[PDB]
RNA sequence: AAACUUUCAGCAACGGAUCUCUUGGCUCUCGCAUCGAUGAAGAACGCAGCGAAAUGCGAUACGUAAUGUGAAUUG
RNA sequence: GAGAAGCUCAGACGAGUAGGCAGGCGUGGAGGUUUGUGACGAAGCCUUGGGCGUGAGCCUGGGUCGAACAGCCUCUAGUG
RNA sequence: UUUCAAUGGCCCGUCUUGAAACACGGACCAAGGAGUCUAGCAUCUAUGCGAGUGUUUGGGUGAUGAAAACCCAUCCGCGAAA
RNA sequence: AGCUAAAUAUUGGCGAGAGACCGAUAGCGAACAAGUAGAGUGAUCGAAAGAUGAAAAGAACUUUGAAAAGAGAGUUAAAUAGUACGUGAAAUUGCUGAAAGGGAAGCAUUGGAAAUCAGUCUUACCUGGGUGAGAUCAGUAGUGCGAGACUAUGCAC
């Protein structure tokens, strides 16, 4: 009845998270919380995998790792997502964490690389500007 | 986005846009009966074909090898975080000069390169 | 200059459905790579039915599959029978035998008598589980040319086809040209 | 919808589809079904034969009701 | 031209028929109009049923000869077998129909 | 959101009333709020303005400024207040017109009528 | 323009029975809910039924 | 008022203009054309000799079928004519562009017309009468007429 | 080299397109039934402190009686 | 993984009136959506600057301007 | 972008076998400007149901606020027999 | 020989509510003193024409001019809003600047000359490494049973 690949084909082409723009040959973007890599793709998708990652910008300083509950919450919303904070530490042990809540766990093994990376960029924008006047 | 060639740079003007100031430089395609255009004679301006098509690994990009993302407010700056080293935000012209500021100040947060800052 | 000559160079066959159904997407998607992934003919021809218009998937009935699967030259007693179409019931069929039937979709009379008559009803899905193959499986598809429109098709002179009349009966294309007594017949 | 249609499409080209030469006149063959038997005869017959004559007698105030007769096998 | 498939044109609009054109746009403000005129009469007329009785007839044709509708109003005879007078039923609300005959 | 089918929300209709109103519906129209004292003494949220009453101007470039309504120009929805005024090129004085709206009564001009509308809308005095 | 237009259209009783069983089924995932755009992120249950 | 043109200094300059001044749009050009570039002085000096035909006004734009005289030598051309509606307009405007001067208490010795344009006013209609029961225009061409003065 | 002509740009002209509005029009729906010899519809002539048009009015003339609101009309 | 409507490898081919089909660009209005743009300046307009697309066209810098306007998925037409 | 130099380049649309034509229309610019809607028919496609199919001729929730959405019975149209 | 409500029609009149309609060459001919101006003997024909500004605050006064007007001034957020008034295109025109021109001009390809525009990379991550302070890290180890993961706490200082 309802499934991963039913909800995919229903919110491919039109959902409120999905960045639509006809330049460059029809590029899209995808805004979802639970979706790290940014694409507009089935398996990136947090709206539809039972497991997945997202990385958002902890306030003022850290990233906010998002981590999709067991299936059985899926009619929970409430309870449905996780949210996890990473200390004001070195960059290393951020990455070293997520490696370990990400892969290490066997949730998502093809997503620690972009969340390693959307971490590493997330905090690249959090340093402070050595503002040359 | 590396070494981007253009096939051709001239922009396909209309046929007789240079001598009547009621018909505009738009290209149309050509369809009279004694059309020399488009019978395509020696001497007579080239229309548009498929041929002239730039290669997709280079196609919408601008010399410097990224593709210039029109951004409307600092949510369409973050769109970029990722994509960093293939779009640059391009600052939309209706955008106020006091949020065009927080624009400008997220891109360079960011990294993403700005086409028309400042 | 090349001298080639191109009769046969697009093909004009159906590559995908051309329906938005998600569910039909999803069939066709699992029978993409059934057929890719497996030398078996019968996934190869029910990916090419599934693009099928509905003009090109006649309904067929139990009491049809009831007959082929019956035949005394068969030897089909308890496998499944497949159609890339809908299931529509025969109420002649007063009794309606044991069937195991795979469809795209049934009718809800039909789908009643099959599953009371001790029979079963599967989906696409369903059958590619039971048989990734199509082994042992009864492929049949309704008549195509049972529609109105064949009746009309290739209308001519001594063609004997149907012609297209606002009525029936006298003065309705029943004279000259209809009959000896009025000039010429046909 | 009108966005679909094939005039949108033929936008720009003169003729609209109907040809420099035959162009698209008013009715350059008659009106309606006219001329079944002098020059539309060819389809006439061939398409509709026993359009034109009398066949059958004529019944006076045909009332179906006492003709009711449906049929069940 | 006839050039095409199918049956030969039958339009009958070779009159001035676009002066004579009915539209339906009325049609929720007439079902609007009848319900709130019947609920009208039904208040007026309380505690009076709304709908008078009405005979059971059989339909003239054989087509039609099998089943049962409802009549425009009682016979004579029909009064007369029942003990009701022709002048009392139309004052108590049941429909008189000298027309029709008990065979 | 409206119910009445006697109520209009049409723009092109309500424009028309409100620039073709009458005398007698703009001066209903002109009405401007009581001040907080008013509103406990009188019980009333707003009343219809009226000469020679004292008024404060809450919005505009006069805004502060305490005075005396002198004249109300219901053809121009406009109320003159004394000592309202700018000066025009020769020198001479040229009242300027605040809206109602942009107002509050901070003393009534009492009389029979006025005393009788603030009973009839069910307030003290 | 003429009044006579076709202004309505008319769709067969079981094809508008489908479209709203299909609307209510696919009001009760939660995920379509999030991309049509509603905030049903701290809601604590699809379909959220409340007390009478 | 806005002008044409001032890349000079606004507190040694003056201006003057005319609108809507019901003389000929040509005319005025080919004075204004004449005038430009030369003293305030000899500008009133030879607009006087205009008036009494000792110099006549060049026309090298709108010359079609000017008569030739010999006092064209003087500017090159062999088309020139007086005239003395136009000459008059601009004599006054000169005047006014002179008291301006004054009042701004401009060095009225180095005065040199700096700038001065003649634009087309709004043609005013009137109605002539052809053979053959036919109306015709026949329409004015007023002048829009702006002298800017500065120091040299 | 000037003048002249042509092209472009900047200002100044001619002209009123574009944009945004709209007490207007068009269409649909709902409700109602009331002209006149007791002089209708329409026409003419007049009526205001300063009034030609429109509105209103008729020598009681931008109107009188009566009723309602309650400080204005306004150039 | 690569918006499976995706990704990847290889070969051949390319004139076109009348005409046919497909995919796209642009305009007015409607539904949904975008903590969408905007008096710290929306729309429009000018431009001797820049960028993208084979093209229909689009984005942008600088001036003028003053009050509304747009991206995406659909619907629709007095749409070039 | 302008201009120069070399080479090439006939005025567009239209009827036409054939137009640069000594064939027709066109001085210039702005705005407007021409396959639309309806009663049918034929093919193809999509959807729903299926030996059935078609709720809106009509009636009810109706008063709320309801030209909408929703629900409801007998006929009837087409098909199931020529 | 005759009467009779209801269900039905309604581009006229009156009142009301709306619109996936038009936004001033559109929509009624008429958004404006429109069946008005105006034409015809007459029957009849029949237009064009909306927008300053929030508020006239509609430019006092001086000076030149016979005057119209101009220049100083002044009001306003704006006079690049002055009633010839929201913005203000094109055709067409004037001045200025640049360039070219021996009975056309315009265009296309290539390049020269002149003018003009962008490319800020050596941001950022990281190897080596001089000065510098610092709640000190992994390995350990204690804290829902085996085990991978991690927050917090004492040792490791």
């Amino acid at each position: 009845s309802v499934s991963n690949d039913l909800i995919w084909q229903v919110i491919r082409d039109n959902n409120r998270f999905l960045v639509k723009r006809p330049e460059f040959g029809g590029i899209q973007f995808n805004r979802e919380p639970v979706n790290v890599s940014g694409k507009n793709a089935q398996r990136f998708s947090g709206l539809c995998n039972d497991k997945a990652v997202g990385v958002q910008a902890n306030s003022p300083r850290g990233v906010v790792l998002i981590t999709k509950t067991n299936p059985k919450n899926a009619q929970k919303p409430a309870k449905l997502f996780r949210k996890d904070v990473i200390a004001n530490a070195s960059s290393r042990k951020t990455y070293k964490s997520i490696a370990g809540r990400i892969g290490r766990t066997g949730y998502r093994d093809d997503l620690v690389k972009v969340s390693v990376a959307r971490a590493s960029a997330i905090l690249s924008s959090q340093r402070p500007k050595k503002t040359v006047a | 986005a590396v070494n981007i060639i253009k096939k051709r740079t001239k922009p396909f003007k209309r046929h007789q846009s240079d001598r009547f100031k009621r018909v505009g430089e738009s290209w149309r395609k050509p369809r009279g009966i004694d059309s020399c255009v488009r019978r395509r004679f020696r001497g007579t301006i080239s229309m548009p074909k498929i041929g002239y098509g730039n290669n997709k690994k280079t196609r919408y990009c601008m010399p410097n090898g990224l593709k210039a993302f029109l951004v409307r407010n600092v949510s369409d700056v973050e769109l970029l975080l990722m994509h960093n080293k293939t779009y640059a935000a391009e600052i939309a012209g209706n955008v106020s000069a006091r949020k065009r500021v927080e624009i400008v100040e997220k891109a360079r947060a960011l990294g993403v390169k700005v086409t028309n800052a400042g | 200059g090349i001298d080639i000559e191109r009769h046969h160079v697009r093909k004009s066959q159906r590559s995908k459905p051309a329906s938005e159904n998600v569910y039909l997407k999803l069939l066709v998607k699992l029978y993409r790579f059934l057929a890719r992934r497996t030398d078996s003919r019968f996934n190869k021809a029910i990916l090419k039915r599934l693009f099928q218009s509905k003009t090109n998937r006649p309904p067929i009935s139990i009491s049809k599959i009831a007959a082929l699967t019956s035949r005394k030259s068969a030897s089909l007693e308890g496998k499944t029978t497949v159609i890339v179409g809908t299931v529509t019931d025969d109420e002649r069929l007063l009794t309606v035998p044991k069937l195991s039937v795979a469809a795209l979709r049934f009718t809800k009379s039909a789908r009643a008598r099959i599953l009371k008559a001790g029979g079963e009803v599967l989906t696409l899905d369903q059958l590619a589980l039971r048989a990734p193959t199509g082994s042992n499986t009864v492929l049949l598809r309704g008549k195509k040319h049972a529609r109105e429109a064949y009746r009309h098709f290739g209308f001519g002179p001594h063609k004997h086809k149907a012609p297209y009349v606002r009525s029936e009966g006298r003065k309705f294309e029943r004279a000259r040209g209809r009959r000896k007594s009025r000039a010429f017949k046909v | 919808p009108t966005h679909t249609s094939k005039t949108r499409k033929l936008r720009g080209h003169v003729s609209a589809g109907h040809g420099r030469i035959g162009k698209h006149r008013k009715h350059p063959g008659g009106r309606g079904k006219a001329g079944g038997l002098q020059h539309l005869r060819s389809h006439f017959d061939k398409y509709h034969p026993g359009y034109f004559g009398k066949v059958g007698m004529r019944r006076f105030h045909l009332m179906k009701n006492p003709l009711w007769r449906p049929t069940v096998n | 031209a006839i050039h095409v498939k199918g049956q030969l044109p039958n339009a009958h609009f070779h009159k001035d028929w676009q002066r004579y054109v009915k539209t339906w746009f009325n049609q929720p403000g007439r079902k609007l109009r009848r319900r709130q005129a019947r609920q009208t009469k039904a208040a007026k007329i309380a505690p009076r049923p709304v709908e008078a009785i009405r005979p059971a007839v059989k339909p003239p044709t054989i087509r039609y000869n099998m089943k049962v509708r409802a009549g425009r109003g009682f016979t004579l005879e029909e009064l007369k077998a029942a003990g009701v007078s022709r002048r009392v039923a139309s004052t108590i609300g049941i429909p008189v129909d000298h027309r029709r005959r008990n065979r | 959101m409206k119910f009445s089918r006697d109520v209009t929300s049409s723009r092109r209709k309500q424009r028309k009333a409100h620039f073709g109103a009458p005398s007698s519906v703009r001066r209903v129209l002109m009405s401007a709020p009581l001040s907080k004292e008013l509103r406990e003494q009188y019980k009333i949220r707003s009343l219809p303005v009226r000469r020679d009453d004292q008024i404060t101007v809450i919005r505009g470039s006069n805004k502060g400024r305490e005075g005396k309504i002198t004249s109300v120009y219901r053809k121009k929805f406009l109320l003159l207040i004394e000592r309202v005024t700018r000066e025009k090129a020769n020198g001479a004085s040229a009242p300027v017109g605040i809206d109602a709206s942009k107002v509050v009564i901070t003393k009534l001009h009492l009389d029979k009528d006025r005393k009788d509308l603030i009973v009839r809308k069910g307030g003290k005095v | 323009t003429k009044t006579w237009r076709k202004w309505h259209v008319k769709v067969n009783q079981n094809e508008k029975r489908y479209a709203i069983s299909s609307a209510v089924a696919a009001s009760g995932v939660p995920s379509l809910l999030l991309a049509r755009g509603h905030r049903i992120e701290e809601i604590p249950e699809v379909p959220l039924v409340v007390d009478d | 008022v806005r002008y044409s043109a001032s890349p000079a200094l606004e507190t040694k300059c003056a201006k003057a203009r005319g609108a809507y001044l019901r003389t000929h749009f040509k005319n005025s050009r080919e004075v204004a054309f004449t005038i430009n570039g030369m003293s305030l002085k000899k500008a009133f000096i030879f607009l006087d000799n205009v008036k009494e035909h000792k110099q006549a006004v060049p026309f090298r734009r709108f010359n079609g079928g000017v008569g030739r005289t010999a006092q064209g030598k003087e500017f090159g051309v062999t088309q020139a004519r007086w005239p003395v509606k136009s000459v008059k307009f601009f004599y006054d405007l000169l005047k006014n562009a002179e008291a301006n001067a004054e009042a701004k208490g401009l060095d009225m010795d180095k005065l040199i017309i700096k700038h001065v344009q003649v634009n087309a006013a709004p043609k005013q209609r009137r109605r002539t009468y052809r053979a053959h029961g036919r109306v015709t225009a026949y329409l004015s061409s007023p002048s829009h007429i702006e002298i800017i003065v500065a120091e040299e």
